[PDB]
């Protein structure tokens, strides 16, 4: 439905994962882990970060009706994956997949005879996961994301090419880093997204001659107070993330 | 494992097949609950050796997306293991009908009918889909008179370096000269062919081009519309599978004088003409159809019985 797959900051707390006793900071590991992992290999499977993001989403809301202690981050990724390039028009075969996601958990290990048995296993696995996911989404797989918003965003505040390279940084960063994506919708989030990338380029934006901000523009229901309080989070986990803020660092 | 979101499709009664006939491995069904009426599509998974088919997933999106009266509606998706897709029950297909001899039309039902159809089409065609399967058989009715387009199988988004959209699309009797010319940056044009063809079946009661290879239709197609002449067609040259197999050079249009004897209505005939044009961008596009004289004059568009 409309409010389906958005949840409360209580509903977060009492996850399925929380009910088989993991503390609520390792549920969060656990997500970054399994969206550093997506990433790892939609690169190396040459897919978009649109298709990335999409996986990292089913991957989200794929654990808030599952448990950690029962799928595993390494084998929900790869399955999640495998769907998101065939819903965004970037298919990619089973048997890459497979291959891939391999030398990502196993750089050492040497891929075993797709002829073996321990491999076509572990194709059936894959497709069992599959399937296990898209029926935990309810067959809810179109997904939007705060990017679609971000164009729509930086172009009212006319900011540079920069402001909005970092605004998209921000919105990708989001979804590896947070739980927005489950919590609030896109435009909401794009705002955020904004409101941060000009807080850190120092770049201010003058008031309209409406007398209304940038951002009533976006959505309805946005208020600084909301944007403050969320983009000192978002600011707050990316300044734990070690590299992360390097790359959108004016280093002038 | 918790599934919240789908349920296990046991809560329906199967009763029939309706059927594989229909291109689609379809059952009736009945909510052993409240009754309701559905069908139910599985996800047939010979042959599939990549997952959940990228195929039903289009579908699935599709239908998602398209809510309109007249279009089929998805209710949910179910599982068992194997997927149902599950469908408000259409107690008719427009083609069991036409082919039925007890079954008898007026000229103001036929009306909403064609009425129906065309509105269904502009809504797909808006949300920048393409049925790409027209035909009779796969245009439903309800026990209630609405009308819905079905199969949404081979349908596909469409948007605007020039387009490479499918080229093996739509059933030969419903096909379009485009297609048979080898286009390959086509659009809504196609399914309002489809539409033609229908239409004028809903008098003929059978296909009125029935084609055994792709060379006879595009042969019968010229019987009745003319011949493919840049005269008609502008730029009908680029294409090269033009030249390089047969048509014919002597054709004049017998769109109107064939199918005379069996429409009668003036106003019929004259939307039928503008459906069954040969250059798509001058075949009538679904609004300009829908507000085509015929819908407005009388008998008035009435209701189903
Ligand atoms: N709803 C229905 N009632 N009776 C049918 N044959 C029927 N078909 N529905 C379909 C069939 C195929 C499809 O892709 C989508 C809907």
């Amino acid at each position: 439905n409309n409010k389906r797959w958005y949840f409360t900051r209580e509903q977060l707390e009492n996850s399925p994962s929380r009910r088989f006793g993991v503390d609520p900071d390792k549920e969060l590991s656990y997500r970054q882990q399994a969206a550093n992992l997506l990433q790892d290999m939609g690169q190396r499977l040459n897919v978009s970060q649109l298709t990335i993001n999409t996986a990292i989403v089913y991957m989200h809301r794929f654990y808030m009706i599952q448990s950690f202690t029962r799928f595993p981050g390494n084998s929900v990724a790869p399955a999640a994956l495998f769907l998101a390039a065939k819903v965004e028009g970037q298919p990619k075969k089973l048997e890459h997949v497979i291959k891939v996601a391999h030398t990502c958990l196993h750089p050492q290990e040497s891929l075993p005879d797709t002829r073996s048995e321990a491999y076509l296993q572990q194709v059936q696995d894959l497709v069992i996961l599959e399937s296990i996911i898209l029926q935990t989404l309810g067959f809810e797989l179109t997904i939007d994301h705060p990017h679609t918003h971000v164009v729509k965003c930086t172009q009212l505040v006319r900011a540079s090419k920069d402001l909005a390279q970092t605004s998209y940084f921000m919105a990708t960063n989001s979804l590896h880093l947070t739980t927005f994506s489950l919590q609030y919708t896109p435009p909401v989030v794009a705002c955020v997204c904004i409101h941060l990338a000009c807080k850190w380029s120092n770049w201010e934006i003058p008031v309209s001659t409406d007398g209304k901000h940038w951002w009533e523009y976006v959505d309805a229901t946005v208020t600084l107070e909301l944007l403050d309080e969320l983009t000192h989070e978002l600011l707050q986990i990316l300044e734990k993330t070690p590299n992360r803020l390097k790359r959108i660092w004016n280093w002038r | 494992v918790e599934c919240p979101f789908c349920d296990e499709v046991s809560k329906y009664e199967k009763l029939a097949k309706i059927g594989q006939g229909t291109f689609g491995e379809v059952f009736k069904a009945r909510h052993r609950k409240t009754g309701q009426k559905v069908a139910l599509k599985k996800v047939l998974m010979e042959n599939e050796k990549e997952g959940f088919p990228i195929t039903a997933l289009r579908e699935i999106k599709i239908l998602q997306l398209l809510k309109h009266e007249n279009v089929v509606n998805l209710i949910e998706i179910c599982r068992t293991g194997s997927i149902y897709l599950v469908f408000d029950f259409c107690e008719h297909d427009l083609a069991g009908l036409l082919s039925n001899v007890l079954v008898k039309f007026t000229l103001s039902e036929i009306k909403r009918v064609m009425q129906m159809l065309l509105n269904g089409l502009y809504y797909i065609h808006r949300n920048k889909i393409l049925h790409r399967d027209m035909k009779a058989a796969n245009v439903l009715i309800t026990r209630d008179g609405v009308l819905k387009l079905a199969d949404f199988g081979l349908a596909r988004a469409f948007s605007l370096q020039p387009n490479r959209y499918t080229n093996r699309v739509v059933t030969l009797w419903y096909r379009p000269p485009e297609l048979l010319l080898g286009e390959r940056d086509y659009g809504p044009p196609i399914d309002l062919w489809g539409a033609g063809c229908i239409m004028a079946e809903m008098w003929t009661r059978s296909p009125i081009m029935q084609g055994n290879t792709e060379q006879h239709q595009l042969a019968l197609i010229s019987q009745l519309c003319g011949s493919i002449t840049p005269e008609v067609w502008p730029n009908v040259d680029n294409y090269e599978l033009y030249e390089k197999l047969e048509l014919v050079k002597g054709q004049k249009r017998k769109v109107k004088d064939r199918l005379k004897a069996y429409v009668r209505d003036p106003y019929a005939l004259d939307l039928i003409d503008k459906l069954l044009v040969l250059d798509p961008a001058q075949r009538i596009d679904s609004d300009d159809a829908l507000n085509h004289d015929f819908f407005w004059s009388d008998p008035m568009p009435s209701d189903l019985k």
